[PDB]
């Protein structure tokens, strides 16, 4: 599957997105690989407990770590490259983008990084995370 | 009783209020009756009535308020009515006891208060059948506060409510948190990880002995009977 | 310091119970009384209260001392409740009751006690209480 990027004047017009398939038995998992831009996901932090979440979870790296998320939608600009190993592990998956905040300004400013790592790994935690 | 407030007074709290005052009032009420007509005068039955330090504090405890509170008229009426003689009056305010708010205890007793375990408390109350307090409860009616100075505490509901909500709290983050990096771990490392870690356990099955008696070794028995008794008997008989 | 308003004895309890046996039977003798060590301007514990002319209990510090002193007997040398005819209620296991009730055995009075759930486990209970205690 191959992103088309189109532009006119500069700006991009369409994108054209084609997925394509080689018939046969293909054992290239060296060369295999996923450069997926993982959707962005809001955030919105309420109760006490979601920020504990949150400073639980080791990829959410912040500029300032005192910054207050009381009362904040943070947003994810985060894609994944994975190289794969078998079938379904990932012989090692980088799952990095950068942490926004909703200001009252409603401007978008970056505030902390997810520089998530892992080598031999069935698939993304921030993902399970996301789903539930 | 238990949430019990003021809206939902009810059958079971008028029964536990005259368990804890009516009935009470009419077993002194009675014994005072036996003694009289027995004309006992030099032998009054002192009565430890267990008085409390929360008066509507707590809340939501029926009638257990006024149940205990009422008995404190007992140490006026011992003087205007005419059973003075035949009884005696030791109102105990029975501090904290352990043993639903136990977790907490420990909470407390930060703030400079004694909780009491129920065989501490047992021998407080002990104390106030000593000959010298049944001698003093004799002369006047005596207040005994064993509450470990609880009652210094400024308004103990909300303090309660706020060790309740901070142990509760912690204890709900931590098992969420415990959940939710488990969960996380199981996804990155699939189920093959903590499929060798699930251990098989192996439940007994019953096998049902004939308990032959034990046969010790022949040095060992030996040393149970004497010497002589070696070839001595007929084994016959 | 929140009641605030404005002796060591040689034993061998948990390292030798032979010598602390042999020990029960010696009748302590206090010298100095924990009464006379409560803090000045400091409530203890455990108190009594005096009825105040007024028509309130206060602390009194004397009746206070004489009960703490008494506690104090009870301890070192123990208390004896012969001659004592009781009645308990609400002496179910697990209750204060129960406790109290081991005590006055243990001191070697005469106990009623009421039950509300009278049935074998009680009972037997009971009996298991009083070959203990009695």
């Amino acid at each position: 599957d191959v992103v088309g990027t189109l532009s006119r004047n500069g700006k991009p017009v369409m994108e054209v997105t084609s997925s394509f398939f080689y018939r046969g038995n293909y054992t290239d998992f060296e060369n295999t690989f996923q450069k997926t831009v993982e959707p962005v996901y809001q955030m919105h932090i309420k109760t006490s407990k979601d920020i504990a979440v949150l400073r639980s979870k080791e990829w959410f790296q912040l500029d300032d770590e005192d910054f207050d998320l009381l009362n904040k939608t943070l947003t994810f600009e985060t894609e994944t490259e994975v190289t794969f190993k078998n079938a379904n592990i990932f012989s090692s998956v980088k799952c990095f983008g950068p942490i926004k905040v909703e200001l009252p300004t409603k401007e978008t400013v970056e505030i902390g990084i997810v520089d998530y790592e892992a080598g031999a790994s069935h698939g993304n935690p921030v993902v399970d995370f996301l789903k539930r | 009783e238990q949430g019990i407030e003021l809206e939902h007074i009810d059958s079971k709290s008028e029964f536990a209020h005259r368990i804890m005052l009516t009935n009470i009032l009419r077993m002194m009420g009675c014994v005072k009756k036996q003694k009289s007509a027995r004309g006992i005068e030099t032998r009054p039955a002192q009565v430890i009535l267990p008085m409390s330090p929360n008066h509507g504090t707590f809340g939501g405890d029926g009638m257990y308020s006024e149940s205990k509170l009422s008995l404190e008229t007992l140490f006026n009426r011992w003087h205007s009515e005419s059973w003075a003689n035949q009884l005696t009056v030791c109102g105990a305010i029975i501090g904290w006891t352990r043993g639903a708010n136990n977790i907490i205890a420990e909470g407390i007793e930060k703030m400079g208060v004694r909780t009491f375990s129920q065989k501490e408390m047992a021998f407080n109350l002990l104390g106030l059948l000593t000959p010298e307090v049944v001698e003093l409860c004799q002369k006047s009616p005596v207040m005994a506060d064993l509450n470990g100075g609880l009652q210094f505490v400024p308004e103990l509901k909300e303090f309660t409510a706020k060790l309740r909500k901070e142990l509760v709290e912690t204890s709900e983050v931590r098992k969420a948190v415990s959940i939710e990096t488990a969960l996380e771990h199981k996804v990155v490392n699939g189920n093959s990880a903590d499929a060798a870690y699930a251990q098989v356990e192996i439940q007994p099955r019953a096998n049902i002995q004939l308990d032959f008696p034990e046969l010790k070794p022949y040095k060992q028995v030996k040393q149970i009977a004497p010497a002589e008794l070696e070839g001595l008997l007929d084994l016959e008989r | 310091p929140i009641t605030k308003e404005s002796m060591d004895v040689e034993d061998a309890l948990d390292k030798d119970s032979t010598k602390e046996v042999a020990s029960l039977p010696n009748k302590s003798t206090i010298s100095k009384t924990v009464s006379s060590t409560i803090p000045r301007e400091t409530i203890p514990f455990l108190h009594l209260r005096k009825k105040t002319p007024a028509g309130d209990w206060k602390y009194d510090r004397q009746l206070s001392s004489l009960f703490l002193d008494g506690l104090e007997k009870a301890a070192f040398n123990g208390v004896t409740f012969k001659d004592k005819y009781v009645l308990i209620t609400g002496a179910g296991k697990g209750s204060i009751g129960a406790e109290v009730l081991q005590g006055l055995l243990q001191g070697g009075a005469k106990v009623v006690v009421t039950t509300s759930r009278f049935s074998k486990q009680v009972t037997d209970y009971y009996q298991s209480i009083y070959a203990k205690y009695g």
